[PDB]
């Protein structure tokens, strides 16, 4: 999923 | 004068805040704290390549 | 992939937490 955690 | 404005609180949702996109349907940024979503449950869908997330209105649809 | 899996938060807080726990598996139905 898409978060602003994602690379 | 967001530009992504969190689909729950209305706040803008900055790159340095846990935030997660609601891919299922209405494609509005929110909040992790906002959606009641655990830190844990938040690094397991980023690490999910396949998985998406919906918001709870998006998923009652 | 191809496939799409859709969590709701209730679904990813409790796949969080059973992840934890090593189990892993879920059942896809539709
Ligand atoms: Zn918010
Ligand atoms: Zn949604």
């Amino acid at each position: 999923a898409r978060t602003k955690q994602t690379a | 004068m967001a530009v992504y404005p969190c689909g729950i609180c209305t706040n803008e949702v900055n790159d340095d805040q846990d935030a997660i996109l609601c891919e299922a349907s209405c494609q509005k940024w929110f909040h992790r704290i906002c959606t009641g979503m655990t830190e844990t449950a938040y690094g397991l869908l980023t690490a999910e390549a396949s998985a998406v997330w919906g918001c709870d209105t998006c998923m009652a649809d | 992939g191809a496939m799409v899996y859709v969590f709701s938060t209730e679904m990813a807080n409790k796949a969080a937490e059973a992840v934890l726990k090593g189990q892993v598996e879920t059942i896809v139905s539709f």
